């Protein structure tokens, strides 16, 4: 039975942070032999083999993300998910000991209440994960007034993708990911990527070409737009995929939402409320490495993109207009 | 091939090709005369049979 | 064991691919050196006389 | 761990003329297009967007500069250029040979700008290969802003003309300089001005009334060192808006929106990728810094 305990002697002492490089001076120049991962040009031969390069593969960078542990009502977080969705932590007031509220982008489409033609795919899918929209509106009574003065983009803190979720009847545990690549729980040695519905994502770089430079980086941006439909305030969340840098995309997002700016601001020739002037916000959901192909999927149908090698790095909310 | 111009390198590439078996069916009829079958199974007991 | 030893086969066949995509680099560039210094017949022939 | 090295193949032996300028700038930052070891020379220059016969537009060139990766030279061999790479976030040596010289120190901040003073000085042409190479300029962040401040003002006052001492001169403590404007395409420098007309007239609608009444109490008698812009006379407009009575909870809703739109003016006055220098040697002209992400 100690052979099972001898396994934890191997794995725990094998998996540690690397210790500090500290060698006493009386030993001499032995410390230069203790520097291996800074060496990055390994010698090759006529016929190289793994036994020639098993030392070369042994140095690897130090990557460990920081997880988030959320305790959620089983009503808000729909019990079946594709295990890689994006999340949000909505926060109003600590009323309970530990109860937390989490919003998938299919769920935030239900609290929005926009027309069907803006997102013609997810409206059927998000209509069967939930009720008619009052199952989630009972928890936030201020959804009329949080849209008027425009405080809703100040109450969302972007979290990242899922990792694990153990589901019970009343209480659902959600294990999320921050800082980067979350380790997959059920499949060993796998990595959970970030999945978006194809309807919500709006690509930005698209050309005939009719040339743009390459890079290492492309940054997914979140967006959230205050608007009015049926003379009732409602929100609209879209995503962006671009590597243009922050100085361009703010001008590019204005060209996407041109009509939404125009149809709203016809109203304020009559009534000019300073609380109404706030329009939208843009966060930074973290970087994606270049030339990774987003792979289409199909779920139930619902087409869902996927991003391998996603890493998360949350940012502030800045008010664009 | 590794190039010296530089356009982008080319990673390792493989292919997995599916094949299958075509089956076939074959038939050819054999007629027998009902008069010829009838005299076969009875016992011969005369020099004519 | 057969997952381990089936993983050491992949990485060698990725790395035998590494050297033998560079031996094509010789046969490319040496042939590319010749063609930079190879004028055609009709230019060089009357200069031969 | 990670390696960083770009060695550039080149199809012709360089002359001793053009090698002497490249030997002069052995520590320098130039952007390039792709992320590989081997690379053609047609990506090394910044001049794929800024050529001679093409009229350059320095906003679009600066817009170009945030996309690309940045690289530092190591050696100049007479056939192959050899460079090292900059990735966020990595500490690295940087050495300023940049010709309109400014002085740095430890704990300073930087930025990368297109050449805005002397193109002929800061670009060398390669007659052997026929393709020219354009070097950007590294600037501390105060003058990194203050040159872009003047160039936005300039395209405002060239359109009204459809003289030069007020529009083309970037001011700084101790020195004045000349911007290089002979051929500028204003159309990418005017879309930035098109968004400035959006933000600035919204900020003229939600103006706090008490902070207008503060200047009516200030600039008439109370003269301060940094209020010499008004020269002692109130503008005619400010007397018109202050007819209403003051109340606190009007301005509480206003000043938060005044606050929230000045968050947006980061996005229109952005520089390139920034460089936070922690240690700078003086007599060696070397430095050390970590490259920031865009």
């Amino acid at each position: 039975q100690a052979e099972n305990a001898a396994r934890l002697g191997r794995q725990v002492l094998g998996l540690l942070p690397p210790p500090t490089h500290r060698v006493s001076l009386t030993r001499g120049p032995e410390f230069a032999r203790g520097v291996r991962d800074l060496l990055s040009k390994y010698a090759a031969s006529t016929r190289p083999t793994v036994g020639s390069l098993h030392e070369a593969l042994r140095q690897a960078p130090f990557r460990q993300p920081t997880y988030g542990d959320f305790l959620v009502y089983s009503q808000t977080f729909s019990p079946q998910e594709p295990l890689g969705t994006f999340l949000f932590s909505f926060k109003q007031e600590d009323n309970g000991s530990s109860m937390d509220m989490l919003l998938t982008p299919t769920s935030l489409f239900m609290l929005s209440g926009m027309e069907a033609a803006k997102a013609p795919q997810t409206h059927k899918v998000a209509g069967v994960w939930y009720g008619s929209g009052s199952g989630l509106a009972d928890f936030i009574p201020n959804l009329s007034e949080l849209m008027d003065t425009g405080e809703f983009h100040t109450l969302l803190t972007p979290v990242g993708p899922m990792v694990q979720s153990v589901h019970s009847t009343f209480v659902t545990k959600v294990t999320s990911a921050m800082k980067g690549v979350g380790l997959a729980r059920d499949e060993p040695r796998a990595h959970v990527g970030l999945t978006l519905p194809c309807d919500m994502l709006v690509d930005l770089d698209e050309s005939c070409p009719m040339r743009e430079p390459a890079g290492l980086n492309v940054t997914i941006y979140a967006s959230l737009v205050y608007l009015r439909v049926n003379q009732r305030p409602s929100m609209a969340l879209t995503f962006f995929q671009s590597g243009k840098g922050f100085a361009e995309v703010v001008a590019m997002i204005k060209d996407h939402f041109t009509d939404v700016i125009r149809t709203k601001y016809i109203q304020l020739r009559h009534e000019l409320y300073i609380n109404r002037l706030v329009f939208g916000a843009v966060c930074t959901l973290g970087t994606v490495p270049f030339d990774s192909h987003p792979v289409h999927q199909s779920l139930n149908s619902l087409p869902v993109l996927v991003f391998a090698n996603f890493e998360a790095a949350c940012g502030p909310w800045t008010v664009f207009l | 091939i590794a190039h010296g111009d530089g356009r982008r390198p080319n990673k390792q590439r493989q292919y997995i090709v599916m094949k299958a078996c075509n089956k076939h069916h074959i038939g050819a009829e054999i007629e027998l005369a009902a008069a010829d079958i009838e005299l076969l199974f009875a016992e011969k007991e005369t020099p004519l049979d | 064991f057969t997952e381990y030893a089936g993983a050491i086969k992949t990485i060698t066949s990725a790395l035998q691919f590494g050297m033998d995509a560079l031996e094509r680099g010789l046969v490319d560039t040496v042939l590319a050196v010749k063609l930079r210094h190879a004028p055609p017949v009709f230019i060089l022939k009357t200069l031969g006389d | 761990a990670l390696d960083k090295s770009i060695v550039v193949n080149l199809t012709s032996r360089l002359f001793a003329d053009e090698l002497a300028a490249l030997q002069s700038k052995i520590g320098s930052v130039l952007p390039l297009g792709d992320c590989h070891r081997l690379q053609n020379i047609q990506a090394l220059g910044l001049g794929c967007v800024c050529s001679r016969e093409t009229s350059p537009d320095y906003i679009q060139i600066m817009q170009y500069l945030s996309k690309c990766t940045l690289a530092v030279l190591e050696e100049v061999r007479p056939d192959s250029l050899r460079l090292t790479r900059m990735d966020p976030s990595d500490n690295l040596q940087i050495k300023n040979v940049y010709a309109p010289f400014f002085q740095w120190d430890s704990n300073t901040q930087l930025a990368v700008l297109p050449p805005l003073f002397s193109r002929k000085d800061s670009t060398i042409v390669l007659e052997s290969n026929g393709f020219d190479i354009v070097f950007p300029m590294v600037v501390p962040q105060q003058l990194g802003h203050a040159i872009l401040q003047q160039l936005l003002v300039y395209h405002i006052y060239s359109k009204i003309s459809a003289l030069d001492l007020y529009t083309t001169n970037v001011s700084f403590m101790g020195r004045t300089y000349r911007l290089d404007v002979d051929n500028t395409d204003p159309r990418t420098a005017l879309r930035v001005l098109d968004d400035l007309s959006m933000y600035l007239c919204i900020l003229s609608a939600l103006v706090p009334r008490g902070c207008l009444r503060l200047l009516t109490a200030l600039v008439r008698h109370d003269r301060h060192p940094l209020t010499e812009v008004f020269e002692g006379v109130v503008p005619d407009e400010v007397t018109r808006i202050d007819l209403d009575q003051l109340s606190v909870p009007d301005d509480i809703t206003r000043m938060r929106v005044m606050f929230s739109y000045l968050q947006s003016l980061s996005s229109i006055f952005n520089l390139g990728p920034r460089l936070h220098v922690y240690a700078y040697s003086a007599e060696t002209l070397a430095a050390s810094c970590w490259y920031s992400p865009r």
